């Protein structure tokens, strides 16, 4: 039977670490092979996680080291312990590969969507068809606006844009913008190619970049931490790590190199809108952008359904004619 | 000039003309849309439901709330809302009567902007106001000083008043109310095996809220008693012909007005959130709050929440204080009444926002002119 | 001078648009968007003003 | 139902099982639906014959992703409803925003019916549609995940600390047949 | 002009024009073909004889019907069909008449296909239409709402009809009448 399995656990995190053993499919010598070596194949951040969840404590250590019977008396949790306490600085290389994978995926993360805030930021700055239908969008209001204090203007905000389906006509249906973009498919065709310069400003960052930042700098953070003490480990620990953490300080240095290209570009921006910089000129200025192409887009769309609707309306009309 | 007072609720709307006590149209602020696609002739078929009539028709229609929480989802929805309470309800033109309106406090400013840009544009008005529901409450209380809970359909919020001066930090908002009521009423009808998944199915839930709900006076005491014997169950006629008897889900769904850990929101019960505004209020004026504890609103028309909350509230206040909660029958209407009140009232005839401040300020002299 | 201000006067009563006005001064610098297109060799889109006299005119 | 727009008539419970291996054999998600029913309108490169039992062959074409698209599009039988990836979303939006990060990476799809191969790549689509770009989106699924409900019973069979666990016949005579509601969840 | 109504159902064809009472000509869709031979010359002797004229001579004909449970079968029939009530039975140009057709729920597409290719095509129309006949038999009902029980020659079908508005998932289609209860009674 031996039901004397001599463990120093509870039962609960025995059965969780139970639960845990099981996926690997494997005995829990290549497991503690595989923290040995470092291999993260099998090791995303979750298994590394409910690993660093289910750490032994120091009385269960002490235990451990105190068992002096025979080994295959003890079950396969306290085994997979002493294999997990006969790697030296077993937690050091768990901490090393946990944070190599969350550095590898924070990177892929945040890196595409920095360089797409950057290529927004420089497509925001230098656009086309932009002043054209701005100007546009000046005369009409002069127009509009011919007797009262807002008018005889020589420019506006960016949030005019989104202002811009506010106003609409008698019928309640056709807006401003809708009316100005059924003018500009007749006149000038290109300020419909406005979304062209304005698909690197498509999709905005649609996260807070203080987030992702903040995150960056902690996880460069716990990477310079973490190359420090493999500086004061073994020369093992330092040939398995040390140039996986200094290809992600160096990768995260160039992510703060990117993030302070943002900021100039955030003050560049600010500068461009002749707005302070003490206000959000970078989230609110994606926001509104995306909101606005999305509204151009769909006026697009709407304009192009009515003339499909009067086209067929027409052709009804015509064949009710002719019958 | 007769005034319009114009009541707004997230579930309801309750509008008529100022000066009167009964409010004139009481309707449901729902939009019913054609659920399935079907053209044909139909001798001139609506493409949308206002209420009344979205509830004739509810099992064909989607049902849409444009308000949630207080706060105006879909505008067009409620420019509808608008033009079936103003042309088809009342028969008056807005543009020949001032109207006054009701809003939660803690509403984020450009509700408040776009009913403005909507009331002045198209549905234009000669004059306006956005007033607070619970100053309305206690206009239809008719003291000056106390607390007032005002629970509407999204908005459950605390505000106290001492001699006619609100203070804004000790006004507490939950957004915990009859709707949510509803849709716990909707999880718990399960166990017992009825279901129930479409928004037609909420207004018959609903209506079993309305009609057999009850707060408890003590929770493990009813718990007890509906575990121990089935006196408190009672049954209920579907439309179908079906019926339906319950037992504990009686007591079970406003359980969670007093203790909102059921639907695993953190924050504490609507009695502690009076006892924290009452406290977060100065020390002279705390008698006044609890003697003139006023409830208002449809979701407080339970009948036992007076005694559960003086109960608790004599729990948790000092006992030396004297504990009234101010429950009147007509708590429902309150706020209607004292909109009526509020309209009615000659020194309030300086405070109208006009069509030239309107047309001077932009739309922004709302913020500074009404709290 | 420029020829966005050249706007003739409406006989009909129009709607009114609302935007926050920038001054002039900062809409005609160097770095700024409007001071290229207050100049004569920019594309100066002339709006019909019959359409919109037609459309987004005040009812009677 | 949409078997009978080509003219294959399916009345018996019979006729329901040999429907049923159809589905199991042939039908398959669609990563986007219009695109693959222009594709479908527009070549026969997606038509495929079967054989029945009988000897006759059928032959379908856009019918092979129209099935699964009633668990993305509810509203085709009329139940109305959201999408089981909207579902996904606001149970994840039900719970705590500090656990939403751990639920939006470990999205475990079980059961057979989750067995036609498109399903994987369209969740993961559809998720990321509605979560924002915040958190890692990843998409669980296994290839024994048929069976992995009875898996992970037998993961819960040999363990050491199921003993106490067991509702023995001593409990069910002491408590009558109500002791799992106190005992399981 | 006159528009034409025109019910092709399974077993019997009624045929008339809008806004009349009662339908103008009603027959049962038989085809009927000579199946011993024929040793008198001349006389009219037809190779297929249809309706009326196939019910009279039945003795020697063998007997087709085109519409088996709402589904077309013999197309080259159902146009004989066709030719014969727009020719023969009713006499009329069908380039200058507007025509509705009734249609059984849950019926093969390709059915309804080769319907509007021969009615645009072969009998060339200003105008058709294709409906539903419960939704018919409602509107003969005068009421918005109700559920109709449509049980032809073919297929018996019930369907529910709310405020004018159709339920497809409520839609319930089986192939068992009157012509099944003729050979059960065989
Ligand atoms: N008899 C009742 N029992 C319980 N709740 C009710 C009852 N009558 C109305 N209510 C609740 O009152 C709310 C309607 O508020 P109402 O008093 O009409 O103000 P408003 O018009 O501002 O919404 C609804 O949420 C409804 O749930
Ligand atoms: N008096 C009657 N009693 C019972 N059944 C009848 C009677 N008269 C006709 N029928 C049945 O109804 C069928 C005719 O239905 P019909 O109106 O032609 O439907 P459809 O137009 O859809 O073919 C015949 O086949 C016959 O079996
Ligand atoms: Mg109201
Ligand atoms: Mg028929």
């Amino acid at each position: 039977k031996e039901p004397k399995e001599i463990t120093f656990l509870d039962a609960k995190k025995s059965l969780n670490l139970n639960i845990f053993l099981k996926q690997f499919k494997c005995s829990n010598e290549e497991v503690a092979a595989m923290i040995r070596a470092g291999d993260t194949t099998k090791f995303d951040v979750e298994v590394l996680k409910q690993l660093l969840k289910l750490l032994p404590e120091k009385h269960e250590i002490e235990n451990l080291r105190a068992f002096t019977e025979e080994r295959a008396k003890l079950a396969s949790a306290d085994h997979f312990y002493l294999l997990l306490l006969a790697i030296p600085c077993y937690q050091l290389r768990i901490e090393c590969m946990l944070l190599c994978e969350g550095a590898a995926a924070v990177l892929d993360m945040v890196r595409p969507k920095a360089q797409l805030v950057l290529a927004a930021c420089e497509s925001l700055l230098t656009s086309r068809q932009l002043p054209i239908f701005c100007q546009l969008i000046l005369r009409i209001g002069n127009f509009l606006n011919y007797g009262s204090h807002t008018g005889d203007a020589d420019g506006f905000k960016i949030s005019t844009l989104l202002k811009l389906t506010e106003t609409k006509s008698q019928q309640n249906r056709v807006t401003l913008l809708h009316h100005v973009l059924e003018e500009a498919e007749k006149s000038h065709p290109d300020l419909l190619q406005l979304p062209r310069d304005l698909e690197q400003p498509s999709q905005a960052a649609g996260i807070n970049l203080e987030i992702i930042r903040s995150e960056a700098s902690s996880n460069l953070k716990k990477l310079l931490e973490t190359e420090r003490k493999v500086s004061a480990s073994v020369a093992e620990v330092q040939e398995q790590y040390t140039e996986r953490l200094q290809a992600s300080i160096s990768a995260f240095r160039a992510l703060d190199e990117l993030f302070e290209a943002i900021e100039q570009k955030q003050r560049e921006l600010a500068d461009y809108l002749c707005e302070d910089a003490q206000q959000l000129s970078l989230e609110d200025t994606f926001s509104t952008m995306k909101a606005f192409r999305d509204l151009f887009l769909r006026a697009l769309k709407e304009n192009k359904d009515r003339k499909e609707q009067a086209a067929k309306a027409e052709r009804r009309k015509q064949q009710l004619a002719e019958e | 000039t007769t005034a319009l007072v114009c009541d707004n609720g997230s579930g309801l709307v309750k509008a008529g003309f100022a000066g009167d006590d009964a409010p004139r149209a009481v309707f449901p602020s729902i939009v019913g849309r054609p659920r399935h696609q079907g053209v044909m002739v139909g001798m001139g078929q609506k493409d949308s439901y206002v209420g009344d009539e979205a509830q004739s028709k509810r099992g064909i229609l989607t049902l849409k709330y444009p308000i949630e929480h207080g706060i105006i989802t879909n505008w067009d929805d409620m420019e509808k809302i608008w033009h079936h309470t103003f042309y088809n309800e009342l028969r008056v033109a807005p543009e020949e009567h001032p109207t006054l309106l009701t809003e939660a406090p803690l509403n984020p400013k450009a509700n408040r902007e776009k009913m403005t840009q909507i009331m002045f544009e198209t549905f234009n008005v000669p004059a306006m106001y956005v007033a607070i529901q619970a100053v309305l409450s206690l206009y239809a209380s008719g003291r000056t000083t106390g607390i007032v809970l005002d629970s509407g359909d999204g908005v459950t919020h605390n505000v106290p008043i001492y001699e006619g001066y609100a203070l804004p930090h000790a006004i507490m908002r939950l957004d915990l109310a009859g709707r949510d009521l509803t849709d716990y009423l909707m999880k718990i009808l399960t166990e017992r095996g009825y279901s129930f998944v479409t928004t037609a199915e909420r207004e018959i839930v609903r209506d079993i809220k309305e009609k057999l709900c009850y707060v408890a006076l003590d929770f493990e005491n009813e718990m007890a008693t509906a575990a121990s014997s089935s006196s408190l169950e009672k049954s209920y006629e579907l439309p179908d012909g079906q019926v339906i008897t319950i037992g504990n889900e009686r007591f079970r769904c406003p359980e969670t007005l007093f203790q909102p850990s059921f639907i695993g929101m953190e924050s504490a019960g609507i009695h502690e959130t009076t006892y924290n505004s009452i406290m977060k209020c100065d020390i002279d004026i705390r008698k006044d709050l609890y003697a003139n504890n006023v409830m208002s609103g449809g979701t407080t028309m339970y009948p036992g929440i007076a005694d559960r909350m003086q109960k608790e509230i004599t729990a948790l206040a000092p006992s030396t204080m004297k504990i009234k909660i101010i429950a009147p029958p007509e708590r429902k209407y309150s706020v209607w009444i004292g909109g009526s009140i509020l309209a009615s009232l000659s020194t309030f005839q300086q405070m109208w926002i006009t069509k030239q401040e309107y047309d001077e300020a932009g739309p922004s002299i709302v913020h500074r002119k009404c709290f | 001078v420029p020829s966005h201000r050249r706007v003739n006067p409406p006989t009909l009563r129009m709607k009114k648009l609302n935007w926050q006005k920038l001054p002039s001064n900062v809409a005609r610098e160097h770095n700024s968007m409007w001071a290229s297109l207050s100049s004569p060799d920019a594309e100066a889109v002339e709006p019909d003003f019959s359409s919109i006299e037609r459309l987004f005119s005040f009812p009677a």
